[PDB]
RNA sequence: CCAUAUAUAUAAUUUUAAUUAUAUAUAAUUUUAUAUUAUUUAUUAAUAUAAAGAAAGGAAUUAAGACAAAUCAUAAUGAUCC
C-alpha cells in the first residue's frame, strides 16, 4: 500500500446527529453521547429566502429547528445554506445545540 | 461658544491643503528678471545675482498631509459620545 | 448598558449544563466560584453625608425646629 | 494528566514567534548592561519554525532587530547563552611564474585577455601596436583610463588579446580586464578602481 | 564568569572592556556605600515583590492611584455604588469596595491556580506586556498583549487549533507523551480570564460570557460593571495602579499553585 | 528559467575558438554606517555621503466576463445542396 502518513477515510482508508456531535466535542466540549442519545430534534421552520444581485437572483435555504432531552432542556437554532437544505438544517441543529 | 457636532460616520477633510515651498530656482529667476528691468538687461549693478542663478539651475532646472489619517484614527477618542 | 445577567450566573449554568449531561467534567473554576459567590446585585446606592466636610445629606429643618 | 497549551503566548495570533521574540527579550534583558562591539535564516525558513503562514513581515523585521542587537554585543564579553540562543537562527589572486597578472573581460560579444606585468607603460595588442590595432583615440584613452585611474600608468607593461565584436567592444573590454588585472598588484587600490566604474562588466548587449 | 575575554598586559593601560569589569566591580560592592533608601518607590518591585492581599491597606492602594476615577463628563451611570465622590473634575473610587473586591478576586485567583486550572492575563495597552508576562510565569498562565482574536473562544478551531498542546503531570512537569490529533484539535479553554482595560476588550468579555468562562477585570467609572463575574473597583489607564492588582492577583495566583505544589510533594 | 559573475568536472590544447565548449553548483529582491529633511518620530521613507559588492536587465507561468470568425487556412461534428 502507499497510504500517506495520515489517512482519513473511514471506508477506503486502505449522519447528521454523529456530525453535530463530534463537531460540538471537537469546537465546545459537549458530549457526544448525550447529544446523540438524549436530544431530539423537530424543524420548526423551513423556507427558501432569495438575494437580488447585479448578476442574477441567489437562493438560499433557511432552516429553523428546536433540541431538547425532554427533561427541561431547550435551545434553538438557526442554519443558513445557499447549496442545499440538508446543510441548513445540519447548521440549525449544530446552533440549537450550542443555544441550549 | 463650544459647539458640539452629532455622532458623523466620519471625520475628514475633504481637500488637505499642503504648504509646498515655491523652488528656489523659480524665486531667484524672479529676482534675475526684476534686475534686468530695472537696471536694464546685462546691466553691471545685479550681474552677480546671475552668477548664482548660473549654479543653481545648473544640475537641473528646479533642482503629504496626514490629517485624515490621525483624524480617523482619534476620533473614537475624542468625539465624546455618550456611553453603551 | 443593561444590567447583564449572564456574565454572573456563569455557576448556575454550567451547573444545568453538568446536571443535564450536556458536560461530563467539571470545569477547574467551578469549585472556586461556587465557594466565591459572585456579588449579583447592582444597586444605586444613597448617600447621606458627604466625607470630605461632614455636611449632613437628606436633612429638612421643620417649622417647629425654628 | 492535564492537557494545555505549550506555549504561554498560546492565546496570541502568532504564538511560536511571540514566544521566541520572549525568550530573545529575555536575554536581551539579562545582559542590558554589556556593551555592543553573517547572515541569518530567510523568512521562509523562520516561517517554518515559526507561524509559517502567520508569520508576517515586521515580525521578521523585529527577530532580526533583536537578533542584531544581541550579536552586536562586544565578543570579547559575549557567553555561551547569547550564543547558544543565537545559534538556533544562523543559516586570493596572486601573480604567476613569470610575474604576470592574468585577467579576462567582456563587453558586448568582445572577449579580452590581458597579462599585465610591471614595466615602463609598453602595450601591445594582438602582437600588433595599440595605435595600429585601435585607430580611435576614445578607444586608446578607454584603455589608458584604469591605468591612470591608480596613476601608475608607465608603470605596467599590457599585453592585451582580444576576439569578438568590433573595435570599442574589444578597446572596454580590455579595459575591464586591465582593472582586474590591476587589482591584484595592490588590492588596497581595489576600492579606488570600483570607484572609477572601470571595475564593473557592462551588461548591456543587443536585444532582440 | 567572563569566557572569551583576553586581558591586556601590566606594562599597557586598561582596555574598555576591562574598565567595565572593573567598574562593574566597583558597582557591586562600593557603589552602593553612603546611606540605604527607604521609603521610596521603584516601579520594578511592583511587579517583582507584590504584596499578598492581607497586607494591603486602603493607602497603599491610594499611593498606587487606583482610586482615581474617569472623568465627570464621561461616568457610566451604572458605577455609582462603586464611588466614594468627585474630587478636581474627576470621580474618585471607593477604595475600601475595592479593597474588598480585589481581595475576593485574589482568592478566586488562587483557587483557580490551586486548582490546575487555565488563568488567561488579558491586557492590549501599552506598556502592560511586562507585568502579564510577568503574572503569567508565575502562576504558571497565558497571557496576551498584543491583540485579542475575535472568535478566539467562540471560534477556537479556526484560531488556535492549529498550535500545540502538551499532557503534564500534577507537578506541572512535562510528560513529552505523543498527543493524538483529535487531542490536539480540541478546544483548550481558559478557566479564568482577568482583563487589565475591559473598554477596549468587549469582544473578550463578551467570549467569555457565551463560552462561560468566569472573568475578573479593572472596573474604571466608565466601564460597565455587570459584564464581568469579578470586578474590581479601580483606575485602569495608569500603568502603577494596574500593575499593583496584577501583582497582588498573580502573587495569590502563586501561593495556590505553591500550595498544589506542597500537597503533590506530600 | 534565461542573461551575468564565479567554483568543480570534462578536453591526451591537431575538431583549438582553453579568450573556448557544456554539465553540475553558488550568488542578490543587494547588505551595511552615518549626516540632513520629513515621519505614525524609530527598530521609518526621501536623498547624499562613505564601506563590501561583477551584480545592471529579461521572459514565462490563472481564471471570469464581453465582443469579433467562415482564407474558422485555428478545426470538428451536424444541417442542408451536386
Ligand atoms: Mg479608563
Amino acid at each position: 500500500n502507499i497510504l500517506p502518513p495520515g489517512v482519513s477515510l473511514p471506508n477506503d482508508g486502505g449522519s447528521k446527529s454523529a456530525d453535530v456531535a463530534a463537531g460540538l466535542h471537537k469546537q465546545t466540549g459537549v458530549d457526544p453521547d448525550y447529544i446523540t442519545r438524549k436530544l431530539t430534534m423537530k424543524p420548526l421552520v423551513m423556507k427558501r429566502v432569495s438575494n437580488q444581485t447585479g448578476k442574477g437572483k441567489i437562493a438560499s435555504f433557511y432552516a429553523l429547528v428546536v433540541v431538547g432531552d425532554k427533561n427541561g432542556m431547550v435551545g434553538l437554532g438557526e442554519g443558513k445554506s445557499r447549496e442545499e437544505m440538508s446543510k441548513a438544517i445540519f447548521k440549525a441543529h449544530w446552533d440549537a445545540v450550542r443555544n441550549l | 461658544p463650544v459647539y458640539r457636532l452629532p455622532p458623523l460616520p466620519r471625520l475628514k477633510v475633504k481637500k488637505p491643503i499642503i504648504r509646498q515651498e515655491a523652488n528656489k530656482c523659480l524665486v531667484l529667476m524672479s529676482n534675475l528678471l526684476q534686475c534686468w528691468s530695472s537696471y536694464g538687461h546685462m546691466s553691471p549693478k545685479c550681474a552677480g545675482l546671475v552668477t548664482e542663478l548660473k549654479s543653481c539651475t545648473s544640475e537641473s532646472a528646479l533642482g503629504k498631509s496626514n490629517i485624515n489619517y490621525h483624524a480617523a484614527r482619534l476620533y473614537d477618542r475624542i468625539n465624546g459620545k455618550p456611553h453603551d | 448598558m443593561k444590567i447583564q445577567t449572564n456574565a454572573v450566573n456563569v455557576l448556575q449554568r454550567t451547573s444545568a449544563y453538568l446536571k443535564s449531561g450536556l458536560l461530563k467534567e467539571t470545569p477547574a473554576w467551578y469549585n472556586v466560584v461556587a465557594s466565591i459567590p459572585p456579588s449579583t446585585k447592582f444597586t444605586r446606592e444613597p448617600r447621606f453625608k458627604n466625607p470630605s466636610n461632614g455636611h449632613i445629606i437628606g436633612k429638612l429643618v421643620d417649622v417647629t425646629e425654628q | 494528566r492535564r492537557i494545555v497549551p505549550k506555549l504561554a503566548t498560546f492565546y496570541s495570533a502568532n504564538p511560536n514567534h511571540e514566544d521566541r521574540i520572549n525568550r530573545l527579550e529575555r536575554l536581551l534583558r539579562k545582559y542590558i548592561k554589556l556593551p555592543s562591539q553573517a547572515p541569518w535564516i530567510s523568512f521562509d525558513e523562520y516561517a517554518l519554525i515559526g507561524g509559517g503562514t502567520k508569520l508576517k513581515p515586521t515580525q521578521y523585521t523585529q527577530l532580526l532587530y533583536m537578533l542584531n542587537k544581541l550579536h552586536n554585543i562586544d565578543p570579547q564579553l559575549t557567553n555561551d547563552e547569547i550564543t547558544s540562543e543565537l545559534s538556533q537562527y544562523y543559516k586570493i589572486k596572486t601573480l604567476d611564474e613569470f610575474g604576470r597578472s592574468i585577467a579576462v573581460g567582456k563587453r558586448k560579444s568582445s572577449t579580452a585577455k590581458v597579462f599585465v606585468v610591471r614595466g615602463t607603460g609598453e602595450i601591445l595588442v594582438n602582437g600588433r601596436q595599440l595605435n595600429d590595432y585601435f585607430l580611435k583615440m576614445k578607444d586608446r584613452e578607454s584603455i589608458m583610463y584604469p591605468l591612470q585611474v591608480i596613476e601608475s600608468v608607465g608603470k605596467y607593461n599590457i599585453f592585451a588579446t582580444t576576439s569578438g565584436g568590433g573595435p570599442t567592444g574589444q578597446a572596454e573590454s580590455i579595459m575591464h580586464a586591465i582593472a582586474k588585472a590591476l587589482v591584484v598588484f595592490n588590492p588596497l587600490l581595489k576600492s579606488r578602481l570600483h570607484k572609477a566604474g572601470v571595475l564593473t562588466r557592462d551588461y548591456r548587449h543587443v536585444e532582440r | 564568569p567572563y569566557p572569551n575575554l583576553i586581558p591586556s598586559a601590566n606594562d599597557k593601560p586598561y582596555s574598555s572592556q576591562e574598565l567595565f569589569l572593573r567598574q562593574l566591580n566597583h558597582s557591586m560592592r562600593t557603589a552602593k556605600l553612603g546611606a540605604t533608601i527607604s521609603k521610596v518607590y521603584y516601579p520594578h518591585k511592583d511587579i517583582f515583590y507584590p504584596p499578598l492581599p492581607e497586607n494591603i491597606t486602603v493607602e497603599s492602594l491610594m499611593s498606587a492611584g487606583v482610586h482615581l476615577g474617569q472623568s465627570t463628563s464621561l461616568w457610566r451611570s451604572s458605577t455609582q455604588s462603586y464611588i466614594y465622590g468627585e474630587y478636581k473634575g474627576i470621580h474618585i473610587i471607593d477604595l475600601n469596595q475595592t479593597l474588598s473586591y480585589l481581595k475576593r478576586a485574589a482568592k478566586v485567583v488562587e483557587g483557580v491556580s490551586e486548582s490546575g486550572g487555565i488563568i488567561l492575563f488579558l491586557g492590549t495597552r501599552q506598556g502592560q506586556k511586562r507585568g502579564l508576562e510577568e503574572a503569567a510565569k508565575k502562576t504558571h498562565g497565558y497571557y496576551v498583549s498584543t491583540r485579542w482574536i475575535p472568535g478566539t473562544l467562540t471560534n477556537s478551531t479556526e484560531i488556535s487549533g492549529i498550535w500545540e498542546k502538551q499532557e503534564i503531570d500534577s507537578n506541572d512537569n512535562p510528560t513529552e507523551r505523543a498527543l493524538s490529533p483529535n487531542e490536539t484539535s480540541k478546544q483548550v479553554k481558559p478557566d479564568l480570564l482577568v482583563v487589565l482595560n475591559p473598554t477596549e476588550n468587549r469582544n473578550a468579555l463578551l467570549e467569555a460570557i457565551k463560552s462561560r468562562v468566569p472573568t475578573i477585570a479593572i472596573i474604571d467609572t466608565d466601564s460597565e460593571p455587570s459584564l464581568v463575574t469579578y470586578p474590581i473597583p479601580g483606575n485602569d489607564d495608569s500603568l502603577r495602579s494596574v500593575n499593583f492588582l496584577l501583582g497582588v492577583l498573580a502573587r495569590a495566583g502563586q501561593r495556590g499553585l505553591q500550595n498544589r505544589l506542597a500537597r503533590n510533594n506530600e
